[PDB]
């Protein structure tokens, strides 16, 4: 699996369309080094990205070697080749030992990190590297609360603090320390007796404290304040109860901005976080995968989810944050399943049907990627059809029947009482390719 | 100027037909419609609108001539002119609008030579002209 | 039979006469709906022209089979074509929607919900906060509301007495208030909800008298509107118009779905201060009483049949919510009965006796908060001539300098760092929780019919 | 001799004619 | 015959599934309607979820005589020790 991710990771490098802000970094990257600041380009009265400019610093170096777009991009795939082996190697041998071992959780959970990075995470963004620091401070919060360690934690909060200056979308890294705030004090109360209370939390704000450091250390605090205030009366914002405009902007016909893949990667992450809380909720645990990590895996997107209400900007492409969480989610939520539908014949056939309405749903979008990124590409003005027929119907009288179905095997546990399956090496086949078979078929495409 | 005012169910009587819009029929319950029967329409003499940026983008556009409507009639058929109405009391509000509805040329309506005949329920004489 | 009118009917409190005497008043000097214009021209003439026709558009062609419920305003409208006349059948069904909810529906889902007065409360708000924006007017919502209850009753009537005569009644009124319009698909959610219990009472009847005289009358039953929907016109006068109407008129295909939740969050006229209500007190009550339910299964005054049959009613009607011809925000007025019905429920689930941690409900009175400030983001404007003197009928309401809804947003982020700091604590036992967490949904909803 | 016999019959036939009726006023000559 | 413990621990778990009180309040001291608020449209549901899990007709004859779970208790015991015709064939 690691092979296959990185070998598609890689032929994506080269042959593969860029997003729509990488004329723009790379513009202020070039004209930064003069002019004494980095400035925005286009817009805002010369006004500094007095905050959020630590990326374009890095980027303003690199650029004074080589302004091809084949080494400026270098940055955003060992993000990616990183993100994957933490995956991979710290976090699906943490919820447990028999979800590593799964030799088909492991393939779906690269399918879904795949499905879910390619449309997102290909240019000169920060989130690339906002989706690398979510899933590092959360084996670093998992590491410090298990092992019980004060350190872990600390390195934490410094990585969440560069996180947060990346961009105004980046707080969602905080979501890990929010989550495992308890469990942390709980390992701090337990040292009351030999330290105290001091002595641990000093050096906890002491890293709260570096963000003073990166933002003013080329600009003072009244240049700070001008330069956000002309950006709020400038530039186009949305307040915060337009958040929904996010999810309506994913979903919209006639969109190079919400394409078929996009509308499958963050439908198929909703699926998965609602279906993993709800069968926590209904059972009480998922036998094989520790109870404990997982909570707080979920805990993690759903806390991240609700902090996107605050940020002043609510483009489509700003879900590209969440695709470490995607290919850690698909696996698990893949595992868990293959249980539950084992033993019970409706639960299978509610599953399919849902992962074929996502489809249906999907289906229905361009694909479209962006404005050079097009020449070529087959299904990029029309909506897909086969000879003459939309194909977005064909999903949607499948899923009905497959609702029919699940209907009829649900007005039968009266009559024919409950029946036990099966447990055959097909009818475990059967209960686990789903959510493979889609996710290859949307990565092939 | 100093205007000479009158009330509208005083000028526009309850037996002239007008074109109302589909947004001003509650508040007008006395003027009568323009009736329709056998496929031939009224000639109507006064036409009643919403607000501005109502009529502009919402009942213009609904009754337009191409997609059906009412106003592909009144347009070959008929000249429209506003005329000066005010809100008695509560000045600077937009009540609407009333226009008058003036002929191109003089004209009496026909006479329709009628006839019936017995169809078996799934008898279509063609379709509608309905776009070019 | 023993009698009518059962013992459980003939009781008054006091949430009665402030539901009868605030819709009696509201009836008067409250606002109507957008197409009333719309319908009352198209009434006043369909007895000339002789086939109620759609008046001001489509080249003439007429209501194709959803045209039964207009055919009672045209005799309406022989009487006379007051305001205060021809809106009767709105002020009827207000009355048979607050009767049967307060008589019928509470009291089937346990001795919990029909024993406590803030359910009672809450109800009754909330059924008086989804009926005031929207079902004032003659837009035919009320009517459908009403036939969705209706068939929910009689469904639960069928599977309390054991028969299948209110079971065969049920399926020609949710057809009646199918045929009213494309809209009424949400009187099939009752029929599918309870199609279980009535396999249960049909395999269990058909071994005394057999299938088919058990069968036959549920399919008279069923079909046998289209001799009301296709009395004066025919199937190829019906097909003819709808190739009109769909090659010409607003389409909007199933994936558009959206739309209807975009045009709810702009502040517009559309989409306004009290528009908002009646699908956030269905939300904010539907969601979390379900992820409680799915936890715990012993509530000890909550019947679990009923109260799952509920949920499956308000999410397939969201569902069938889709494939309408057209996506405006008028279509939220159908969740004026089931929300009432919901927050009943969840002001019994959210309960200091049923959430017994102190952390849980903080969070639930954020929550609250939180809506409350979602809906008092956007102007006070109504449609048309209800709008001439509205407080702040084109502007977002201030009580000086500060919007109203960022106070609200305030006190909301306050509930939640003190739901934060009951959480980091473990703490269980706080007594001025107990004091403001004491039925929030019924004073949130009173605020907004005030 | 028994009235559930007749209510059996009077419940099959007048409910199914009842609803191949229905089904044909869509299909029936109009003037 | 049909011991006490075992007629109010068949009935609590039909009171238990119509109406959701849970039966650890079904004693033989209680009220159908004022102690356990339970109307007689409820009384009917269990009358009949009575006939469909153990063959018995309760007329509406007798459904109203039934005041307190002694009452059902007794009218039970008395039906069964009356007929020796008790399948209870499961
Ligand atoms: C202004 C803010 C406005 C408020 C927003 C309104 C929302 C308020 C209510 C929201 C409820 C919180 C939802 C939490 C769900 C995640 C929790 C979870 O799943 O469990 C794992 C994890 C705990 O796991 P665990 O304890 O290890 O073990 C579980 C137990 O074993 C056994 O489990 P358990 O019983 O212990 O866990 C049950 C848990 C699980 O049961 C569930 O029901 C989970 C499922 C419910 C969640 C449903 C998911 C919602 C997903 C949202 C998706 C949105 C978009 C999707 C849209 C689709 C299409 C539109 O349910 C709860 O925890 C409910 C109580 C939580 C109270 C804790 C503190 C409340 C803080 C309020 C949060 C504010 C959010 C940030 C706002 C910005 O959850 C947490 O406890 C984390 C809570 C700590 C978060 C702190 C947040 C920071 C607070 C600072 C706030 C101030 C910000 C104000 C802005 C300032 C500007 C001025
Ligand atoms: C995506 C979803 C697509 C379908 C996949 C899942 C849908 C089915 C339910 C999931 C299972 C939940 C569960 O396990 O609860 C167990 C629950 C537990 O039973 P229990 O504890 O033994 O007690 C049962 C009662 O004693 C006895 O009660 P019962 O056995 O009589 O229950 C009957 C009750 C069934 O009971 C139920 O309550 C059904 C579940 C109701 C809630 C469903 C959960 C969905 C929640 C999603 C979470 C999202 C939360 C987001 C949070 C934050 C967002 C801001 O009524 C019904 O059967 C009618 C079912 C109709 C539900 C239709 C759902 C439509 C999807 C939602 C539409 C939204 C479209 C929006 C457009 C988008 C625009 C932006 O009962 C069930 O298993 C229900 C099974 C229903 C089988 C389905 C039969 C028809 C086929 C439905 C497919 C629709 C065609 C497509
Ligand atoms: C105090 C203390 C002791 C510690 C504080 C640190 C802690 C613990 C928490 C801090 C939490 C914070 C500060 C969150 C701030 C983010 C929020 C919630 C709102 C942002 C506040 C500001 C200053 C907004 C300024 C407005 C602005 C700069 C808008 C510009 C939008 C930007 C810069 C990015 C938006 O994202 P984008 O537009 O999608 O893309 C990028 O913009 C360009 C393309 O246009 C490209 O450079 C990028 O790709
Ligand atoms: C059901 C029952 C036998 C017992 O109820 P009761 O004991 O409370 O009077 C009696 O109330 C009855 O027959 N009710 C039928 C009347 C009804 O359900 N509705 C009346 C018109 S909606
Ligand atoms: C743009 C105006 C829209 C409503 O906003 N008209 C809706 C059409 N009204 C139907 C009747 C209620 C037609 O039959």
């Amino acid at each position: 699996t690691d092979t296959g991710v990185i070998g598609g990771l890689l032929i994506w490098h080269i042959v593969g369309a860029p997003t729509s802000d990488d004329g723009y970094n790379m513009t202020i990257a070039r004209v930064a080094s003069e002019a004494g600041y980095t400035t925005n380009y286009y817009r805002y009265f010369g006004a500094s990205e007095a905050p959020f400019d630590w990326y374009q610093s890095v980027l303003s170096h690199l650029a004074s070697i080589s302004t091809a777009g084949v080494w400026m991009r270098l940055p955003a795939t060992a993000a990616a080749i990183a993100t994957w082996l933490i995956i991979s190697r710290c976090v699906l041998p943490r919820i447990g030992r028999r979800v590593a071992a799964n030799r088909v959780a492991m393939l779906t959970a690269g399918a879904t990190f795949l499905a879910a990075w390619l449309p997102f995470n290909n240019g000169l963004r920060p989130e690339p590297l906002i989706a690398f620091a979510v899933i590092t401070v959360w084996m670093l919060v998992e590491n410090s609360i298990g092992t019980r360690r004060l350190w872990p934690a600390a390195v934490a909060i410094v990585i969440a603090m560069f996180s947060v200056t990346l961009a105004p979308q980046g707080l969602i890294a905080l979501a890990p320390l929010l989550v495992g705030a308890r469990a942390i004090g709980r390992v701090v109360t337990a040292r009351r007796a030999g330290t105290g209370i001091l002595a641990s939390l000093a050096p906890l704000a002491a890293s709260v404290a570096v963000v003073f450091v990166i933002i003013f250390r080329d600009q003072t605090l009244a240049t700070v304040a001008e330069s956000v205030r002309i950006k709020y009366v400038v530039g186009p914002t949305i307040p915060w109860y337009q958040e929904f405009l996010r999810y309506y902007f994913l979903t919209v016909e006639d969109s190079v901005d919400g394409s078929l893949t996009r509308r499958f990667a963050v439908l198929v992450l909703l699926l998965c976080l609602f279906g993993l809380i709800m069968v926590l909720l209904r059972r009480g645990r998922v036998p094989g995968a520790v109870s404990g990590p997982l909570w707080r895996l979920c805990g993690s997107t759903a806390i991240g989810l609700l902090l996107l209400i605050l940020t002043p900007t609510k483009w489509a492409i700003q879900f590209g944050a969440f695709a470490g969480l995607a290919g850690a989610l698909g696996g698990v939520t893949a595992f868990a399943f293959a249980r539950v539908g084992l033993h019970s014949r409706r639960n299978l056939a509610l599953y399919v049907t849902a992962l074929l309405f996502i489809l249906a749903w999907a289906t229905s979008g361009l694909n479209g990627w962006f404005y050079v990124g097009n020449y070529g590409v087959p299904w990029f003005d029309k909506q897909p059809v086969i000879a003459h027929y939309p194909v977005t119907t064909i999903f949607l009288v499948l899923a009905i029947v497959g609702g029919l179905l699940a209907g009829w095997l649900h007005f039968r546990m009266d009559y024919a009482g409950h029946t036990e399956v099966a447990d055959t090496g097909r009818n475990r086949a059967l209960a686990s390719t789903p959510l493979l078979i889609v996710a290859t078929i949307m990565v092939v495409l | 100027r100093v205007p000479e005012l009158q009330s509208v169910q005083e000028y526009v009587g309850s037996d002239q037909p007008v074109l109302m819009d589909w947004a001003v029929g509650l508040a007008f319950p006395c003027q009568q419609p323009m009736l329709h029967a056998n496929g031939v329409t009224e000639v109507p003499k006064f036409r009643i609108s919403p607000d501005y940026y109502a009529k502009l983008q919402s009942t213009d556009t609904w009754q337009d001539g191409i997609n059906g409507g009412l106003l592909g009639i009144t347009d070959l058929l008929l000249r429209a002119s506003v005329m000066s109405t005010y809100l008695s009391q509560d000045w600077g509000q937009d009540w609407g609008s009333l226009r008058k509805f003036d002929t191109v040329v003089e004209a009496t309506p026909a006479e329709l030579d009628f006839g019936s005949q017995t169809h078996s329920g799934l008898y279509s004489p063609g379709p509608l002209r309905i776009r070019p | 039979m023993h009698r009518l009118i059962p013992t459980r009917w003939r009781t008054v409190t006091a949430v009665d006469g402030v539901v009868v005497g605030g819709m009696a008043i509201w009836y008067v000097i409250g606002a109507n709906s957008s197409d009333d214009g719309y319908i009352l021209q198209m009434a006043r003439t369909a007895e000339h022209a002789g086939y109620m026709a759609n008046y001001f558009r489509w080249f003439g062609s007429p209501e194709d089979p959803f045209g039964w419920y207009y055919n009672v305003l045209a005799l309406m409208t022989k009487v006379s074509d007051a305001s205060i006349w021809i809106r009767l059948p709105d002020l009827i069904c207000a009355l048979i929607c607050w009767l049967l909810l307060s008589r019928e529906v509470l009291p089937r889902l346990g001795p919990a919900v029909a024993g406590s007065r803030a359910a009672m409360w809450a109800a009754g708000l909330v059924l008086l906060g989804a009926w005031m924006p929207f079902n004032n007017g003659l837009r035919p919502e009320g009517q459908i509301a009403t036939g969705a209850l209706i068939t929910y009753v009689l469904i639960e009537r069928a599977v309390t007495s054991g028969r299948l005569t209110p079971a065969a009644l049920a399926i020609t009124t949710a057809a009646f208030t199918l045929g009213i319009q494309p809209t009424g698909l949400i009187a099939v959610a009752a029929l599918l909800a309870g199609g279980r219990p009535i396999l249960r009472i049909v395999m269990r009847r058909r071994r005394l008298v057999g299938t088919w005289p058990l069968i036959a009358p549920l399919l008279a039953a069923g079909t046998v509107i289209l001799a009301v929907v296709f009395a004066d016109q025919t199937i190829a006068t019906v097909l003819e118009a709808t190739r009109i109407r769909t090659a010409i008129g607003p389409s909007q295909e199933w994936w558009t779905e959206n739309l209807r939740y975009y045009y709810l969050i702009l502040p517009t006229t559309d989409g306004a201060i009290s528009r908002r209500v009646a699908f956030v007190f269905t939300a904010m009550c539907l969601f979390p009483s379900l992820f409680m339910m799915l936890r715990r299964k012993h509530i000890a005054g909550v019947a679990r049949g009923p109260a799952w049959r509920l949920m499956g009613i308000i999410f397939a009607t969201m569902f069938f919510l889709m494939f309408t011809p057209t996506k405006w925000i008028h279509h939220f007025g159908l969740f004026a009965a089931v929300g009432g019905a919901m927050a009943a429920l969840a002001t019994v689930l959210v309960s200091p006796t049923v959430l017994r941690s102190a952390r849980n409900r903080m969070a639930f009175l954020s929550l609250v908060l939180f809506v409350l400030a979602f809906c008092f983001a956007s102007t006070n404007g109504w449609w048309y001539v209800s709008n001439f003197g509205a407080p702040f009928n084109n502007s977002v309401p201030k009580v000086g300098g500060v919007q109203i809804s960022a106070i609200f947003f305030a006190l909301s982020a306050i509930a939640a760092l003190w739901a934060f700091w009951l959480h980091l604590t473990r703490r269980t036992e706080s007594r001025v929780v107990d004091r403001l967490t004491a039925a929030p949904i019924p004073v949130a909803a009173g605020f907004m019919v005030v | 001799g028994k009235d559930v016999r007749i209510a059996r019959w009077v419940a099959t036939i007048a409910g199914l004619l009842g609803f191949v009726l229905s089904v044909s006023i869509p299909l029936l000559p109009v003037t | 015959a049909a011991t006490q413990e075992e007629i109010i621990a068949g009935l609590a778990e039909i009171i238990e599934e119509v109406t959701g009180i849970e039966p650890s309040e079904v004693t033989p001291e209680k009220s159908f309607v004022d102690d356990l608020d339970i109307d007689s449209l409820s009384m009917v549901e269990i009358a009949v979820q009575t006939e469909d899990k153990y063959g018995v007709k309760i007329p509406d004859e007798d459904l109203a005589g039934l005041r307190t779970v002694g009452d059902v208790v007794a009218y039970i015991q008395k039906l069964e020790e009356e007929n020796p015709e008790a399948a209870a064939a499961l």
